[PDB]
């Protein structure tokens, strides 16, 4: 019964706006969640999945996230985002194949700053399969 | 004179005529395409500005080199934005000649350019500038969000000094029927109209959400431009 | 007509195009020539003006053909210059007539033959790029056309 | 008739839409689709000399480009397919001799030909 | 034909893309004239129809470019009223033919000059806005044009 | 000439066009005809790259109108080597005659049947791409079109 509207937002275009009695997030310093009434607040939200809970708990739909922010407006909670993706959408397979594949080429890659790049891809490889996992 | 000539050249101008009548409607599909993309980015910039903009009223008093100027205007950098095609019309005779103002006033003669497109980077040759990297041919299915990693190496460049002033020029869809150039600053923030009032709380501070907003909000300008 | 060219030592066509686009006099200036036109008769910048002019004019008609389906923003900035000066003496020509006054209802204006080759060097050289092109109708010499540029500004 | 009566409409309006091959990567998927058929109904119109079809493999011919059983064939093959097809046609099925006799079209034999069809279409090359 | 032009009244030009189309009579509303369509010959509400009929059918000809290609969806949002007039009025003009009784099956329809303006009279003026396209198609009087809406 | 044509089993058509390039000897490959030019005849392996190769040349003739206004910066991918490819072989079809020693300054060279199938043939799978397209020039044979290339 007690809801408030939810909206997830990339550079690409707007997600969804549905109705949310709690929602599930993952900050750099700990798991966070969000009830109604909550108060105006803002803060970076770390890699990893997000998870959307409807009123009287209809569903649970389940989604990750690789960065981004989250924004408390007066009733309404923004979710800024860089990148995005259903749970369901993110196959063990289709991911897994590129993790070893640029492994090797990690060796090759001479400088630091592409090194980091190729560091920075492997956490959010990484992470997409610990999301799908639990 | 004869006819054998005149048959010629009906058929040479009506073979012009249905590729030219086909690019109008070629054309014409392409620019309603790329007119939601940009459309579609507003939620994020609304969301993104309304941040920034509370910023901006509580740091107003004191002031920051981001809403205001540095003082330092020790080096600047520009980004460029042109077709890789032709038989545009006066388009990219505008924006090239644009860019010709802004090179030539400044205060500083030291000025790097970042141009996208075939149109700027010949251009860019002949002029003689301080030879940058490019990128043309762009791909757009491989989303244009992923070819702006340019904005790592502009704030990268702010953090060290190596800038301290940068500028686009693009051509903004309007409508339909009219487009009008335009001349932004970026790193120099642009400080709201309206001031806001509205109250946040940062977990991280406020000094470290400016510092992972900035990435992603050059990122959003060079993608909507 | 064919034949009769084969009697003339000077020749002036006068084209329909020309007289249509609202310029009199009429005359083509490639296609009429005269057998005195040479450095022995009319000197070196009667000749040297003369025949740069026609290079121009040359030039202008051979874009001409290119323009009439695209427009002017695709012919290169070396061109550009080329066909605005072109346009320009194209109009220069034109002169008011003292026989076409009552039709005109303006003072035909009797011009010398060293008053003319100094506003045609004038044009050619880039020193009236700033005067519109509207400056240059049923005028005569160059002082009177910036003085038409002049008057359009009050 | 019930073959050939649309088809030649059908090749004028591609013939119009051809102008805008060169643009097809934007062209929408209906339009698109539109100039695959008229891509392969003109190669079944090619034909070579000294070589005439009868009317019971023209039927046939024209049947197969209609109703769109060479729309995921490539182009390059659609000469080379019909060839092959109305050689098994003849001899094993002889759905040619049954066209031949009615000289017509109706449910039943169409229905045995689409079969024979998708016989031939899953031993292709 | 210049000569033959000296003499001629009217002109009717007869289109195989309207025939191809399934229009029947084809006839071209646009390439046919004649010299009784004046004021002074036929009348004010006459004129003033048919001329607001062929600026709105010419429209949709303009438009046929986009259409064919993109679609009615991919369209400005204020032409597309507009248009969807235009189509049922070019199979308005469609007509049941009494030679074609025999052929078709549908009885014929004779038409008299009246009945026709008020029918497209009222469709540019939008007041059968809410009547399908298929309606119009080979149907006499704008009267029957309705009342084949609701049969169908 | 029209009523000569009938009498003729081969007509080998000579194009000023060509000759206007610069391109002897200036033979029309589109106007050329032979009543030999058949699959019984010269095989199928002569006569399929003998069409593949007007097949060519048709486009290339189609698509000059618009690299003339357009240009070639408006131009397809696909068809953009089909006209490269097109002004090779048109260039490479000159060869030095030895009657024209006195005209061309070279040694006249024949070619036999074999070697030209090949070379034309060696151009339409596209394997000179790489090789510049004045370097086939009044050469005799494909070996010497690719040696050219380096050779200035």
């Amino acid at each position: 019964m007690p809801s408030f509207d939810v909206s997830v937002v990339t550079q690409v275009k707007k997600i969804l706006e549905q109705e949310a009695g709690y929602l599930r997030l993952r900050t750099s310093e700990g798991d966070i969640g969000i009830l109604p009434n909550h108060a105006p607040f803002v803060a970076e939200l770390s890699m990893g999945k997000m998870e959307i809970e409807s009123p009287n708990k209809d569903r649970r739909d389940i989604y990750f996230l690789s960065g981004g922010f989250l924004e408390i407006s007066d009733n309404q909670a923004t979710v800024i985002a860089d990148e995005v993706f259903p749970i369901e959408k993110i196959d063990v397979e289709s991911e897994q194949a590129l993790v070893e594949n640029l492994k090797k080429e990690l060796e090759k890659v001479s400088t630091e700053e592409e090194k980091r790049k190729l560091q920075k891809k492997i956490k959010i490889s990484l992470a997409k399969i610990d999301a799908k996992n639990n | 004179p004869g006819m054998k000539e005149i048959k010629s050249r009906i058929k040479s101008v009506q073979s012009t005529r249905q590729i030219t009548n086909a690019m109008e409607i070629v054309s014409t599909t392409k620019f309603k395409r790329y007119s939601k993309l940009v459309t579609e980015s507003r939620p994020y910039e609304e969301s993104m500005r309304k941040i920034l903009g509370n910023i901006a009223s509580g740091v107003k008093n004191e002031g920051h080199p981001l809403f205001d100027g540095r003082k330092e205007v020790k080096s600047i950098a520009i980004i460029v934005i042109t077709s890789d095609r032709g038989l545009c019309g006066s388009f990219n005779s505008s924006t090239l000649k644009e860019l010709e103002k802004l090179v030539e006033k400044n205060k500083n003669k030291n000025i790097t350019i970042i141009p996208f497109g075939r149109k700027a980077i010949d251009f860019i040759t002949k002029r003689n500038y301080e030879f940058s990297e490019s990128f043309s041919k762009i791909s757009p299915d491989e989303m244009n969000k992923i070819a702006g990693e340019i904005s790592e190496e502009v704030v990268e460049k702010y953090n060290n000094h190596i800038y301290d002033e940068v500028y686009v020029i693009y051509n903004k869809f309007i409508s339909a029927l009219r487009y009008d150039l335009t001349c932004e600053r970026i790193i120099p923030i642009t400080r709201p109209e309206v001031e806001l009032n509205s109250e946040y709380i940062f977990e991280p501070s406020t000094e470290y959400i400016l510092s992972a907003l900035l990435p992603r909000f050059i990122n959003l300008q060079i993608y909507q431009a | 007509p064919a034949t009769t060219f084969s009697h003339l030592d000077a020749t002036t066509v006068l084209s329909r195009n020309i007289a249509s686009l609202g310029i009199y006099p009429a005359v083509d200036p490639l296609d009429s020539t005269s057998k005195a036109l040479s450095e022995d008769v009319v000197g070196k910048e009667h000749y040297e003006v003369a025949r740069k002019v026609q290079e121009v004019l040359q030039r202008y008609k051979e874009l001409q053909d290119i323009i009439a389906i695209l427009g002017m923003d695709e012919l290169s900035d070396e061109d550009k210059l080329t066909v605005s000066r072109a346009r320009k003496i194209e109009r220069f020509f034109s002169q008011p007539f003292s026989v076409a006054e009552q039709f005109t209802g303006m003072e035909g204006k009797y011009v010398p033959v060293k008053e003319t080759i100094r506003g045609f060097r004038e044009i050619l050289e880039g020193k009236h790029d700033d005067i519109p092109e509207q400056a240059f109708l049923y005028v005569g010499t160059i002082e009177e056309a910036v003085a038409k540029s002049k008057d359009l500004a009050k | 008739k019930q073959v050939a009566s649309k088809v030649k409409l059908e090749l004028a309006q591609y013939t119009e839409l051809l102008t805008f091959a060169q643009f097809g990567s934007d062209l929408d998927k209906a339009t698109k689709a539109q100039l695959e058929r008229g891509h392969r109904i003109m190669e079944i119109l090619k034909q070579p000399q000294y070589h005439p079809f009868a009317v019971e493999r023209q039927v046939v011919s024209f049947y197969i480009v209609i109703n769109g059983h060479l729309d995921d064939i490539e182009v390059s093959k659609v000469r080379r397919f019909e060839k092959e097809l109305l050689d098994y046609l003849k001899a094993n099925t002889n759905i040619l001799t049954e066209i031949a006799d009615k000289k017509a079209l109706d449910k039943d034999l169409e229905e045995k030909l689409k079969e024979s069809i998708a016989n031939f279409k899953k031993s292709f090359n």
